[PDB]
RNA sequence: GCUUGAGUCUCGUAGAGGGGGGUAGAAUUCCAGGUGUAGCGGUGAAAUGCGUAGAGAUCUGGAGGAAUACCGGUGGCGAAGGCGGCCCCCUGGACGAAGACUGACGCUCAGGUGCGAAAGCGUGGGGAGCAAACAGGAUUAGAUACCCUGGUAGUCCACGCC
RNA sequence: AGGACCGAACCGACUAAUGUCGAAAAAUUAGCGGAUGACUUGUGGCUGGGGGUGAAAGGCCAAUCAAACCGGGAGAUAGCU
RNA sequence: GCUCGCCGGAAGACCAAGGGUUCCUGUCCAACGUUAAUCGGGGCAGGGUGAGUCGACCCCUAAGGCGAGGCCGAAAGGCGUAGUCGAUGGGAAACAGGUUAAUAUUCCUGUACUUGGUGUUACUGCGAAGGGGGGACGGAGAAGGCUAUGUUGGCCGGGCGACGGUUGUCCCGGUUUAAGCGUGUAGGCUGGUUUUCCAGGCAAAUCCGGAAAAUCAAGGCUGAGGCGUGAUGACGAGGCACUACGGUGCUGAAGCAACAAAUGCCCUGCUUCCAGGAAAAGCCUCUAAGCAUCAGGUAACAUCAAAUCGUACCCCAAACCGACACAGGUGGUCAGGUAGAGAAUACCAAGGCGCUUGAGAGAACUCGGGUGAAGGAACUAGGCAAAAUGGUGCCGUAACUUCGGGAGAAGGCACGCUGAUAUGUAGGUGAGGUCCCUCGCGGAUGGAGCUGAAAUCAGUCGAAGAUACCAGCUGGCUGCAACUGUUUAUUAAAAACACAGCACUGUGCAAACACGAAAGUGGACGUAUACGGUGUGACGCCUGCCCGGUGCCGGAAGGUUAAU
RNA sequence: AAUUCCUUGUCGGGUAAGUUCCGACCUGCACGAAUGGCGUAAUGAUGGCCAGGCUGUCUCCACCCGAGACUCAGUGAAAU
RNA sequence: CUUUAAUGUUUGAUGUUCUAACGUUGACCCGUAAUCCGGGUUGCGGACAGUGUCUGGUGGGUAGUUUGACUGGGGCGGUC
RNA sequence: CGCGGGGUGGAGCAGCCUGGUAGCUCGUCGGGCUCAUAACCCGAAGGUCGUCGGUUCAAAUCCGGCCCCCGCAACCA
């Protein structure tokens, strides 16, 4: 449930941990693994391409499915696992034929229920079926872009997408941010709200709580030296300048929508 | 204190060795330079 | 021991009683498009505001949140607060009918516990209209009031507190 | 359970004295802080000069940093000594 | 050689890194050693490093490097696939004793083990760069069973003692044994076996995964240590024996029990929590293209091979790094006795050293300390420095508070030795005997021996019993910052930075942003409860008015407006 | 006030004596609500003040024990 | 000459549709046991996007430099 | 020492900038309305445009002296 620990040390006095009892308290499936080592935000040229990345725990990757290319095959869920490479819960669901595959654990699903994947399925939480065969106006997630990519929409905790229109070859959605956009109607989209919905209530508490999760301490711009940040300087906290990013562009209001090869599909920007 | 030299034969040969300078073009003329001056110790070697 | 106290059981009655989950229609707002044009809005009057970048008006489509016109009645239910579009699920009390049964098992009740409009507060969402604070325009001797144009919190929902 | 408490190894370096051509081109002595953690450490790699790294001091990048070192422009130039 | 003193979780003993003969022996003293020097890490000469089991090489991967083609880029060159390299990782196998001036898990003796080749005999289907299982794993915590090791006693050998006692509850020394094999325990894990079918595992499949039946309830896997064996062997105190007087030859008693107990092992366990905890090969196994009088595989036996390299010595230091024979720095393992909670500390065992200038004098002055009458911060920029407090158990403990604290608050009492309760208690451990048995490393039962807190009372000793080393100074008011933490290595450790939390804003994924002429990557194999920038910096109560100036967003009608 | 120039501002408390300090008056040279305002338990090798305790810090030093200084013998620099 | 109407003709700015350029960090197959890549089918976009050349704007993210002299020292003021 | 702006009925502001015409609110005198005051409604008077001189048809205006006032001046070792 949603609990707070009793204060022992100033740091434990603000710890709200998300304890889910139904989580699998054993070690996970073997064949669906692979080492997912990090590189601290450094690339080929090894420079820090993205800040605040480095350190953290050493963990492995579970090839969780989104594609759901298995068709017309019933599958019964078995274990609920909180994956270290997501923010939402995953569920070990065994496809009856003889293979286990990891899928995102939705809200209305017990690790012991039978889900079915295919257009022949009805409207029940956890089933993968096209939006054109879905009574538009429902609540889904993991919506694809390409008819065979997997689903890159609403893939986090307590997330979902409202379906607006279904005019022919296009299905207009209302994304989580409110971005009204059309997508190819023949694509796959799974039903149900994504579980692990109390993730946003998770307060970290101490400094280390964000440290072992990789995020490095952010050094402010007014803390930097005039040579380092475009801000810097100021003898006694003198800011007097318009906030910018460490490379020039004036932040706090400067839209960067420069695509045009895909600018056309949106109906409403986040406004 | 901590003096600036912690010897390690492999580390000394991994980035300063013979083949390391025989690895690319720039390092190649390094030996063209040292061969021109004619050092008995052509490179830090065995 | 007895029964006129009280309580229970059999069959039915009316109801905005409560909680949870769906759903409908009208209207308001916004957005997009077509027609079309100098006013629109407002008040005691006027002005701020909106408008020739083309509003308001009008037709069509879509998305929304909230309250449920008429029925509605000094009508009904509940301990009180309070509660009304419809449908389903679970559920509380009251009342009537002809009998049986237990046999004073009762009345109130400091302390204590629970419930408890609105406003307010914390966490996470939602956010049409309305509208503290606030701003502008007027009234005025002054108007940080009454009036008008906008408008944040809030108002709504789930879990706690007061 | 604890970025929990006291305190050795380990790591760090707050005070004082000694030292300053020292034992030492920042150490020793007597007291100190942390010490299951954002901890420390060995080995092996990757990021590089107007760039790298930075819990941000313009510190650190081989006793050298408000722009390393080595060689070449180059016997730069100097109204100065 | 006999005393003295020092370290003794090290200044001891072994390795890796790194050095490179500094190791051992003989000889020599000009040069090196901060002094002398027949001495030595110095000169000259000779000698020494013996491996199937150690490490590496080798097999296979990680970060990452390189990279046939390929994409891209003035050129150079950059990134990257297949592959191929790369440990700090995983993967076969040996220990004891003796010996040398110097090396030995390497030589010798004794006793074992591992992976392949060839051949023989008897059976039998084998077979991949392909599939599956295994390899294969986190932090912390608690408990049980043992071991390393130590103490006491028994036993054996020797002594009975240079100043009083000491044949006795006396003193001292020894009381050691591996790898492997067999047994398979304490403990942990898991329900086995049989039949049938299958859109599953890029193809196949008897292997795995799954779905139904059957039968029975155990089978299996794993596993420190003990016990036999290894071993009527070795070693072994002390004698016996010859000295170049350095040491060698020979012989050889006891060799067990009990208690305590590791951070070592079982444990690459078990419980629990969250931040969710390598890869590949070896190994076992199933089949594809196929090959079957074959070739190969399984088992037993005989025999052969195990190549190349390192192996000296130092290894918390006069041999590494610091110009030096430099009060500094350098990772890992082993690690006893008494006291002690402890790897703190003090004194010692093993073992190694007294630091490569000494001998006198005992002034001023300088440094490290001891003690101090009366006073006790009057000192000084300032209680800087010294002094003092300092342990365990128990008693008791405020303002305030986020109800966890504050707190070990403050402040106090008893602490030694001896006897008794009790010829040493509670507790712990536990043989013999007895009974039973699905007979073994068994279960109850039984209680000797051994070991051993603490509490009460009585008595006594000194001024003082946590008597040494060791080991908090405390309380009150208040500014700032939340706190832990980090930073100017080498004059500033803080109020600076970070911090969890909050807010604004950018971002629909070939995402923003960033490195990069480009490709390609990070972001992220994440996707709005997400990622990036900025600002502030817990929690509590709140965050008002201003859109004039600048920046930004939206709207574009009109004015103006480049190239064309 | 880490801010207050004038200033050691004014009043009260602490001391025999208080340019510092604590609590208040507002006359804010020149505080101010995320370059966040005001409180704040806990924490601190942090700044300031005070008290208890304790002592050579001081009145005022006195003695003693070691290492140098002094002498002798060997070796033998240095800045300038 | 102005206002204007049908047509021919000449180019341009918008709206929609289409597929062949092009894009494709969509699916699948083969080269090939290879997430690079190339080609082949097919789907979704679509003369957009993107790139070269010219060009206006913005632009301390970046680079090269200037920022006077006299002066009873300089700065400030003043002057030339 | 200097630089910038202003000086307008009893109070304070317009007009100046870009030359021919001097305005607004309060106030003063007064009335009405109320029983009274203020307020309110309404009309009129009230400005040498600080001062002198110059220039052009006309000077508040364009300019030059004198006086008054507000901010900054009384540093860097």
């Amino acid at each position: 449930a949603v609990v707070k620990c009793k204060p022992t040390s100033p740091g434990r006095r603000h710890v709200v941990k998300v304890v889910n009892p139904e989580l699998h308290k054993g070690k996970p499936f073997a064949p669906l693994l692979e080492k997912n080592s990090k590189s601290g935000g450094r690339n080929n040229n090894g420079r820090i391409t993205t800040r605040h990345i480095g350190g953290g725990h050493k963990q492995a990757y579970r090839i969780v499915d989104f594609k759901r290319n298995k068709d017309g095959i019933p599958a019964v869920v078995e274990r609920l696992e909180y994956d270290p490479n997501r923010s939402a819960n995953i569920a070990l669901v065994l496809y009856k034929d003889g293979e286990r595959r990891y899928i995102l654990a939705p809200k209305g699903l017990k690790a012991g229920d039978q889900i079915q994947s295919g257009v022949d399925a009805a409207i029940k939480p956890g089933n993968t079926l096209p939006m054109r065969n879905i009574p538009v106006g429902s609540t889904v997630h993991n919506v694809e872009m390409k008819p065979g990519k997997g689903g890159q929409l609403a893939r986090s905790a307590g997330t979902y997408v409202q379906i607006v229109a279904r005019d022919g070859a296009y299905v207009t959605l209302r994304l989580r941010s409110g971005e009204m956009r059309k997508v190819e109607a023949d694509c796959r989209a799974t039903l149900g709200e994504v579980g692990n919905a109390e993730h946003m209530l998770r307060v970290l508490g101490k400094a280390g709580a964000a440290r072992w999760r990789g995020v490095r301490p952010t050094v402010r711009g007014t803390a930097m030296n005039p040579v380092d940040h475009p801000h810097g300087g100021g003898e006694g906290r003198n800011f007097g300048k318009h906030p910018v990013t460490p490379w020039g562009v004036q932040t706090k209001g400067k839209k960067t929508r420069s695509n045009k090869r895909t600018d056309k599909f949106i109906v409403r920007r986040r406004s | 204190m901590k003096r600036t030299f912690q010897p390690s034969v492999l580390k000394r040969n991994r980035s300063h060795g013979f083949r390391a300078r025989m690895a690319t073009k720039n390092g190649r003329q390094v030996l063209a330079r040292r061969r021109a001056k004619g050092r008995a110790r052509l490179t830090v070697s065995k």
